[PDB]
């Protein structure tokens, strides 16, 4: 099976170089090097990720798409950034605008085409594809509009590969843009309705868990980007390697997505403990599962305590009893009978890898579909119509070929979102 | 006289290098040995490879072994119709071209987990496939079906009461092994919170070895494959018996191992060593075979089951006179060298139809509602090539699966 990432603007991209940073490593490929691999099991299953060209250069299948040349050309002028062909760098040297209009209609629309150009190359390399992962902020131009392009390009294209997405949903607390819920609301609605697996994740839900739950003094975004990228490496790359009972993204897809909305997840990972001290290896199980279900820990902004689950996948990846992880689950799902929807018997999804994190021994990637997140799309939602109402920077959009009934558009649907996720928390 | 076998399923495939383990164990047949006599079938490529790359890795044609490098789909449909079909021909290609090769069969052991997408669905076709293109042999179905409260997929019943439906009319007997109530057996009666599947599978593993193995082994009262079918279905419906095991004692903690038939038999009755979670909670067997092996005398046999005959709390069918296949065989058990079974000098599999199923099967069909009720994870198997047709009109079917397990018992 394969898939093939894609960097859509500069998170998404600076993230890419996190996701790759990790990934690589855990599968011993060096920056142009090939695999090192401490073992041999991290090579049978890559091509996932990589494509054969020499024999010793396994290259990353991504796409790196942005308006923003310097961006690129930091990712590429720094450490694991000369290992992607330059093929990969889908660059829009125009004014990569903060404006989702500007990189979905007008800037992004033009770039699209040299996009999909290579999205086909990839994807018509070889043996069977499975999806495709997306990585991007919903707050930005490069990011929400043309990264949401992208896939409605995509989904149009191969509407049988999955489309796993990665956002980086605005943080409450503090916006680090302006038009925020703008570039947001209209970027999710077009989520809504092409990716069928989103996973949400929070700046600020990050730098908590990772100044409360690694006594991180200073959590620079490097380390955000590393956290998330944990995860997203647990979820697939993981999977694809044995297990007593492994999963795939689709059954991943076809375990969590009780209706087609597409849903948004709110991952966790296994192992958060600070380094030296922690170090407690109180691993032994239930001690993960105490870990992936609690409140903090989560990702996402939203606390799981404020909403029923629909489905949820703990993928784990380290040896361990299908008897003390099937068991465990259980309680778990009696001791929160109260959350965790009743009309699904066993919301629970248990997934069991084999080979655990490179350096750890045990650990456990968490896909929540909590109806939770009704409380985030709610909060984009507002922030949006208390501008909205007043048009704030709409001349932006419009001014850039766009339409006071897109905006329009997308928060209903968007809201509506809102509404449906409801109707399962009751 | 053979009977071939077709793992289906990661699981299937997992259980079956597991039974197919037990087996040259017992046969002084070494990883490099003869020649098996069954096929391995998935949709997921990485599974087969296990026994692709693992042990017993050159003990197999890279011919009984097929795979679909595609998608397995925690999903019927896909795997029953869409996907899983595009195999199909080329598997049953392999159980046509080993049915061939042998001299006069009996039947194809089949080997799936009810409620997985290679699993339930294929099979549901292959099974099918089978009972049209050898309707004149015996088509015994092993499945570990759902997990009571410890489910994985989070679909499972949507998989499973599909997998009943579309195999019930064209399996013989199908024998139930329940991941679960197997776990009890290695916390209560082995001690130990650290089961790896890789256990399960030993276990089933032995009990699957004195179904075939050891029967289609000569001995003292000799059980054909057909016998079981004959002596164990009352009913057409591809009637489901429950697989059991006697002296699972532990080859560490106690030792009492010399446990003479008296003992070893009536350990077979008490509900907590079943391999299912079907607790004799009121279904009164209708049919049991006992398979002993080992040093066995015939009257201690006949005498343990007299014995049990009267003990009525253990209340048999009325339609059912005497309803106790006994089966001998010589060559005791053979337990994994250093494994976790005790290895004693005798063992009772008994299997059998319990009038209890009526709840297991209940529990599993309420289970499916609740989801349908809602449709939940429908889309994924509509958009699979499936309608609202093949769920409602399955679900009528066990339906009358549950006035069926009800009827031929409970009354007289
Ligand atoms: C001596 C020793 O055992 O050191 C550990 C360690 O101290 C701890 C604290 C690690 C450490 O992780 C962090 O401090 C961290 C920093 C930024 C963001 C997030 C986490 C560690 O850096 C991370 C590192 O993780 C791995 O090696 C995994 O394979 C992990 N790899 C990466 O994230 C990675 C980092 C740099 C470069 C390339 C990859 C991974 C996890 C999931 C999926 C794929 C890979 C481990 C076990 C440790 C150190 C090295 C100190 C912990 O994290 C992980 C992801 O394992 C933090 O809590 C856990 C518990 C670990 O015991
Ligand atoms: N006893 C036993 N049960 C197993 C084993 N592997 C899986 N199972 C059970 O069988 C079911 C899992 O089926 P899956 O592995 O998800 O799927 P599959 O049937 O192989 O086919 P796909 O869904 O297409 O992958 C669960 O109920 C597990 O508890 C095993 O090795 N032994
Ligand atoms: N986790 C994380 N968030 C980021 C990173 N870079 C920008 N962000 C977030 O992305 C939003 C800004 O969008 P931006 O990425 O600049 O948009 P674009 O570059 O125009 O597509 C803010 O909410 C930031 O917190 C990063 O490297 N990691
Ligand atoms: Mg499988
Ligand atoms: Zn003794």
């Amino acid at each position: 099976r394969e898939i093939v990432h894609i960097q859509a603007g500069q998170c998404g991209n600076q993230i890419g170089a996190k996701f790759w940073e990790v990934i690589s490593d855990e599968h011993g490929i060096d920056p142009t090097g090939s695999y090192h691999g401490d073992s041999d099991l991290q090579l049978e299953r890559i091509n996932v990720y990589y494509n054969e060209a020499a024999g010793n250069k396994y290259v990353p299948r991504a796409i790196l798409v942005d308006l923003e040349p310097g961006t690129m050309d930091s990712v590429r002028s720094g450490p694991f950034g000369q290992i992607f062909r330059p093929d990969n760098f889908v660059f829009g040297q125009s004014g990569a605008g903060n404006n989702w209009a500007k990189g979905h209609y007008t800037e992004g629309a033009e770039l699209v085409d040299s996009v999909l150009d290579v999205v086909r190359k990839e994807s018509e390399s070889c043996d069977c594809l499975q999806g495709f992962q997306l990585t991007h902020s919903l707050g930005g131009g490069t990011g929400s509009g043309m990264g949401t392009l992208l896939i409605s390009k995509i989904r149009e294209e191969y509407p049988d590969r999955i489309m796993n997405t990665f956002s980086v949903v605005p943080s409450p607390k503090v916006s680090d843009t302006v038009v925020e819920p703008y570039n947001a609301t209209l970027s999710v609605h077009q989520l809504v309705e092409n990716t069928d697996e989103t996973y949400c994740i929070d700046n600020e839900a990050l730098y908590d868990i990772c100044f409360r739950t690694l006594k991180l003094t200073t959590p620079t975004y490097g380390d955000l980007n590393h956290l998330v990228s944990a995860t997203m490496s647990g979820v697939t790359t993981c999977l694809r390697f044995p297990g007593q009972l492994n999963a795939d993204l689709r059954k991943l897809a076809v375990n969590m997505v009780p209706f087609p909305r597409l849903h948004f997840f709110m991952p966790g990972f296994a192992p958060l403990t600070s380094r030296g001290s922690q170090q407690y290896r109180a691993l032994t199980v239930p001690e993960l599962t105490q870990q992936m279900f609690d409140a903090k820990n989560m990702m996402a902004a939203c606390d799981p305590r404020h909403g029923r689950y629909l489905t949820v996948a703990a993928v784990f990846r380290g040896r361990m009893s299908m008897k003390e992880v099937d068991e465990q689950m259980l309680n778990v799902q009696n001791k929160n009978s109260s959350y965790f929807v009743e009309w699904i018997p066993n919301n629970v999804k248990t997934a069991v890898c084999d080979i655990p994190p490179r350096g750890l021994k045990m650990s456990a990637t968490f896909i929540g579909n909590s109806t939770a997140i009704q409380e985030l799309f709610k909060r984009i939602s507002e922030q949006f119509t208390a501008m909205f109402r007043r048009k704030a920077f709409l001349h932006w959009y419009t001014g850039e070929g766009m339409d006071e009934m897109e905006f329009t558009e997308a928060e209903s649907n968007m809201n509506d979102l809102v509404s449906e996720y409801q109707q399962y928390q009751d | 006289r053979e009977c071939i076998s077709i793992h289906v399923g990661q699981a299937g495939v997992q259980i079956g290098n597991a039974c197919w383990e037990l087996y040259c164990l017992e046969h002084g047949i070494q990883p490099d040995g003869h020649v098996p006599r069954a096929v391995f079938v998935d949709l997921e490529p990485t599974v087969i490879d296990e026994v692709r790359t693992g042990t017993y890795r050159q003990l197999f044609h890279p011919e009984q072994l097929i795979t679909g490098k595609e998608d397995a789909a925690n999903n019927y449909a896909r795997g029953h119709y869409t996907i899983g079909k595009e195999i199909i021909d080329l598997v049953l290609d392999r159980i046509r071209k080993l049915a061939d090769q042998c001299t006069g069969l009996q039947g194809f052991s089949v080997f799936h987990s009810f409620g997985g997408g290679t699993g339930s669905g294929f099979t549901s076709l292959l099974m099918e496939r089978l009972s049209v293109d050898y309707g004149k042999k015996s088509k015994l179905e092993f499945s570990i079906y759902p997990a009571p409260q410890v489910s994985t997929a989070v679909v499972e019943p949507y998989n499973s009461i599909l997998t009943t439906h579309t195999t019930l009319e064209h399996s013989d007997c199908a024998f139930m092994v329940d991941n679960e109530a197997i776990y009890d057996i290695c916390r209560r009666n082995l001690d130990i919170e650290r089961p790896t599947y890789t256990n399960l599978n030993r276990l089933i593993g032995q009990i699957v070895s004195s179904i075939t193995a050891s029967l289609r082994f000569d001995g003292a009262l000799n059980v054909d494959l057909t016998e079981f079918q004959t002596n164990l279905v009352p009913y057409p419906r591809g009637h489901f018996p429950l697989a059991t095991y006697a002296p699972v004692i532990s080859a560490e903690k106690a030792y009492h191992e010399q446990l003479s038939v008296a003992e070893i038999t009536n350990a077979c009755f008490e509900p907590a060593n079943q391999m299912v979670k079907c607790d004799p909670r009121h279904g009164k067997y209708m049919a049991c075979c006992l398979l002993y092996r080992g040093d066995v005398v015939p009257k201690d046999v006949n005498a343990a089951i007299a014995t049990i005959k009267t003990k009525r709390t253990i209340q048999f069918v009325d339609w059912c006179p005497t309803g106790f296949k006994v089966g001998i065989n010589y060559e005791p058990p053979t337990v994994v060298p250093g494994g976790d079974l005790a290895k004693v000098q005798r063992a009772v599999c008994m299997l059998s139809n319990t009038t209890a199923i009526a709840e297991a099967w209940a529990r599993l069909d309420h289970k499916f509602d609740l989801m349908y009720a809602k449709r939940a994870f429908v889309h994924w198997y509509v958009g699979e090539g499936m309608e609202e047709g093949e769920f409602s009109e399955a679900r009528e079917d066990m339906a009358a699966l549950e006035k069926d397990y009800e009827e031929v018992g409970v009354d007289s």
